[PDB]
């Protein structure tokens, strides 16, 4: 048994506590929303899966592809505390909450331990122009200019071509990168990947 | 700890761990990192 937890719901309903919608936020505040308010289900765009599916359509991020190009940002849709037609039960009763939420030390051993023990985390790293060209292998930043932080999902580690890496999921769809996943250098706090990691534990019954 | 780890392996009963989403043309990545890890952990920790 498994749930796709709604990005729509957290994007649109957290409010200023999480930052500014489609113009950026605070992932530690996002894990504290879930612990306080909870998060309902909701799928991928047009999926009609869950309470609140994601309403911003896909596009090509920096790749060629069939979809429309991505625009800067857009309009954060709004918080509707109701599910879609056809979904049952009610929004309130589709909430899932977290027991708790925490920072994980800037220590690859600590971060290997959290994942290992408890499953994937959220981190964030600085993106530089050379990133966007990521097709495969282990990512190491050589050139480019700085473009801000990118919050990701880190789901493992390994060694490739002698390079210790982190295995990360991006949100740029399946056609960017390594099928939308990537590897970035481990153990050096490369591009800040080890400094901004947060997680928490589900609340059970 | 092992020298390599892949959550997709360890927990192949939790489909979400292998799912890649789309943030579209919106700087929503903060929410994405969060809900995707949260979806994982709901199944990993599920009695």
């Amino acid at each position: 048994v498994s749930v796709e937890v709604s990005a729509e719901d957290l994007l649109t309903c957290c409010g200023s506590m999480c930052g500014d919608g489609c113009n950026g936020g605070y992932p530690a505040e996002a894990w504290n929303f879930w612990t306080r308010k909870g998060l309902v289900s909701g799928g991928l765009y047009e999926s009609h899966v869950g309470c609140r599916p994601y309403s911003i359509p896909p596009c090509e991020h920096h790749v060629n592809g069939s979809r429309p190009p991505c625009t800067g940002e857009g309009d954060t849709p709004k918080c509707s505390k109701i599910c879609e037609p056809g979904y049952s039960p009610t929004y309130k009763q589709d909430k899932h909450y977290g027991y708790n939420s925490y920072s994980v030390s800037n220590s690859e051993k600590d971060i290997m331990a959290e994942i290992y023990k408890n499953g994937p985390v959220e981190g964030a790293f600085s993106v530089y122009s050379d990133f966007l060209l990521y097709k495969s292998g282990v990512y190491q930043h050589v050139t480019g200019e700085m473009m801000g932080g990118h919050a990701i999902r880190i789901l493992g580690w390994g060694v490739e071509n002698g390079t210790p890496y982190w295995l990360v999921a991006n949100s740029w769809n399946t056609d960017w990168g390594d099928n939308g996943f990537f590897k970035i250098l481990r153990g050096q706090d490369h591009c800040g990947i080890e400094s901004e990691v947060v997680a928490g534990i589900p609340r059970t019954d | 700890l092992p020298a390599s780890f892949d959550a997709r392996e360890q927990w192949p009963q939790c489909p979400t761990i292998k799912e890649i989403r789309d943030q579209g043309s919106c700087g929503s990545c903060w929410a994405f990192g969060a809900v995707e890890a949260i979806s994982d952990r709901i199944c990993i920790h599920t009695n």
